[PDB]
């Protein structure tokens, strides 16, 4: 699966560094006799091929490394242990949020379960 | 083991003879072994065949899979919700995808099996993540039709 | 048990709307002030209070908890889903139950 990981890699490498949303390198060389079966959104690949363009969109950026430097991610440990910590928060609000979710839908459960379902009305 | 392809779903009318007669045009079948009951006396719907070499008992796993042999959903193999009465030709990914269709499931699913053949005991447990898809199970799946056997699908505790 | 014994049944006239789509009903219903969103379910006509004759249809009816139920026979076998998470919908900001 390596063969394939790389010819993915690539495809998103070379669609990064389009001007357009239709006007990549990679819709040019479908017409091309080229066979690239992971550029249908029908494959489960083209999950994985989305995310690989969206980092190398996100290696692109200023703040990535191209024309700028990272000071505080790289030169300081009290913002990294910061933003672990609000990474933390994030992740246990996110739990609660879903321990809500679960109790809001055991709730609808146990009002489903005790409702009438012999009062029929027709109008 | 390897060499013996395990069959489910027999009917009264499949005889011990009768499935190394049929599984004979797929490989030298040399043995066939059917369990009877102790209550009853005769199969429970599950025998083996045991072949000559592997490659007869796979293309009878690959030929003689999901058909209708006597009325029943006859398949070779390799030798809280409840559902019964299930085929033996599906698999644990094969059920996982047919319940997906109706909700999402919280882990892969586990069938029983018999403690003497191993392929297919008859009933088979299956979580969902809620129980708004436990009760489109009971009211959809419980009763839908199953290739060439009716399952049903019930709960597996229930608190009043 | 303790759900249902406390839930209070003042049955008022509710306003279902049906609209024939292609590719869906409409209930308006009060404020419930309440987090229990109304349920829609698929029963059989075989269960009823007095029993009529000639009953084997089936009734798609929706229930909230201060409100009463409405039904809607289908004469026909199966046209959609009468799932609650997969296609329902509840604006409680307008109070709006949508089904299809």
């Amino acid at each position: 699966s390596a063969f394939d990981l790389d010819v993915v890699k690539l495809t998103a490498q070379f669609v990064a560094r389009n001007g357009r949303q239709f006007l990549t390198q990679l819709m040019q060389k479908e017409q091309r006799n080229y066979q690239f079966d992971f550029l249908r959104p029908q494959h489960s690949l083209f999950n994985y091929f989305t995310k690989l363009v969206e980092q190398y969109t996100k290696i692109l950026i200023p703040p990535k490394g191209l024309f700028s430097k990272l000071k505080k991610e790289a030169e300081n440990p009290r913002e990294v242990l910061d933003q672990v910590c609000y990474r933390v928060e994030w992740a246990k609000f996110q739990e609660r949020e879903r321990k809500k979710e679960e109790e809001e839908k055991e709730k609808e459960r146990v009002a489903y379960a005790q409702i009438d379902w012999h009062d029929f009305v027709v109008v | 083991q390897d060499a013996t392809v395990y069959v489910g779903g027999l009917d009264e009318k499949v005889s011990e003879p009768l499935l190394w007669e049929l599984f004979l045009q797929a490989g030298p079948v040399v043995n066939t072994h059917m369990p009877k009951d102790r209550v009853t006396g005769q199969h429970q719907g599950y025998g083996f065949v045991e072949f000559l070499s592997e490659e007869d008992a796979d293309y009878a796993i690959k030929i003689m899979n999901m058909i209708k042999l006597y009325g029943k959903p006859i398949r070779v193999n390799k030798a809280n919700i409840f559902i019964g009465n299930l085929d033996p030709e599906i698999d644990e990914k094969l059920l996982y995808d047919t319940f997906s269709a109706f909700g999402v499931i919280l882990q892969t699913p586990k069938i029983m099996r018999d403690p003497d053949t191993g392929n297919s005991k008859g009933y088979a447990f299956i979580n969902f993540a809620s129980f708004d898809a436990s009760d489109a199970a009971i009211e959809a799946m419980n009763g839908q039709y199953l290739c060439n056997r009716p399952i049903t699908v019930s709960y597996a505790f229930k608190k009043d | 048990v303790e759900v249902k014994k406390f839930v209070k049944i003042g049955r008022p006239g509710y306003k279902v709307t049906k609209q024939r789509d292609s590719e869906l009903f409409q209930i308006d219903y009060p404020e419930i002030a309440e987090g229990i969103m109304p349920r829609h379910r698929f029963m059989s006509a075989y269960e009823q209070r007095i029993e009529p004759p000639d009953r084997r249809w089936q009734y798609l009816l929706m229930a909230a908890e201060p409100y009463e139920t409405i039904a809607f026979k289908v004469p026909s076998r199966e046209i959609d889903k009468a799932e609650g998470k997969f296609w329902t919908h509840w604006n409680r900001e307008t109070k709006q139950f949508f089904l299809q």
